[PDB]
């Protein structure tokens, strides 16, 4: 009856006058790459070495 | 790049002055001392070409099916195949440039590919071990393969000709000229001469020194951080 496509799309980070959204991966981004660069540093530290 | 009778020149004028050969002109060494003076310039070269990375050389050695000693000599070459001493030739030179025997170190091989092969790596397939400093250890012989084999080099084998030139640089011809010194002054077993060997083969050192204090034989390095990108590292 509504006469409109059958999709209801909702964003969850709303792009100003855009359809989609943006997730919450975008923002996050390097910050994983530099957090599992150190992490991996850290335990190449510990396991590269003699104990 | 000077010449043998030129080096035969300056030794005549700087070191080996009051050396006995010397003729009545001054500026040559006598016909009785020469394969003297030329064992010692051999040697002063081969030391110079060992501490700095003088000359690099690559050489490809062709895989022969059945070979995993590919001893890197002179006499398995293609232009100086020796068929007494060898099976059949597997290294390639050409006749303006043939092997000359002149394996320092071996420092990186690449193959027929592109893939680099590490060295002296045990857990390692793909890798060619060097059982003994002048040959090499390919393990898989594959198919239609060849090894592009960078090494350190010295100076190729100096007969006696007055006519072959010597690649050095010009600024370690008065470190060569006081290792020629020493080897002389030092077998006269005179203490007047002993004495005097010392001092030459201290300068030695200096010249040698002064050469790596600032960097007149290419020594220093510095590359690209490429290790940066694949351990991860945004």
């Amino acid at each position: 009856p509504d006469g409109k496509l059958p999709f209801v799309l909702v964003p969850y980070m709303p792009r100003k006058r855009e359809l989609y959204g943006e997730a919450d991966a975008e923002l996050l981004g390097d910050n994983q790459k530099i957090l599992g660069a150190t992490m991996r540093g850290m335990i190449d530290l510990l396991g590269r070495s003699a104990n | 790049m000077r010449k043998l009778s030129d080096v035969y020149k300056v030794l005549a004028l700087t070191s080996l002055k009051s050396a006995g050969f010397i003729t009545d002109d001054k500026v040559n060494i006598e016909a009785w001392g020469k394969p003297e003076v030329l064992a010692h310039i051999n040697e002063g070269l081969t030391r110079l070409h060992s501490r700095f990375v003088l000359r690099t050389n690559n050489c490809i050695v062709e895989m022969k099916e059945g070979r995993t000693d590919y001893p890197l000599l002179a006499r398995y070459s293609y232009e100086r195949f020796d068929p007494a001493k060898a099976p059949y030739p597997y290294i390639m030179d050409t006749p303006q440039e043939p092997f000359q025997e002149d394996v320092i170190k071996i420092l990186n091989v690449y193959d027929s590919k592109g893939i680099r092969r590490k060295l002296n790596d045990d857990h390692d397939k793909n890798g060619l071990f060097t059982p003994r400093p002048d040959v090499l250890q390919c393990m898989w012989p594959r198919h239609f393969e060849a090894l592009n084999v960078l090494y350190q080099a010295k100076h190729p084998e100096l007969t006696g000709d007055e006519n072959q030139e010597i690649d050095l640089p010009e600024t370690l011809y008065s470190a060569l000229e006081n290792w020629v010194g020493y080897r002389y002054h030092t077998g006269l077993n005179t203490e007047g001469s002993t004495a005097k060997a010392a001092e030459y083969l201290q300068l030695y050192e200096s010249i040698c020194g002064e050469v790596v204090d600032f960097d007149l034989a290419n020594g220093s390095m510095s590359n690209t951080n490429v290790l940066f990108e694949k351990r991860g590292w945004v």
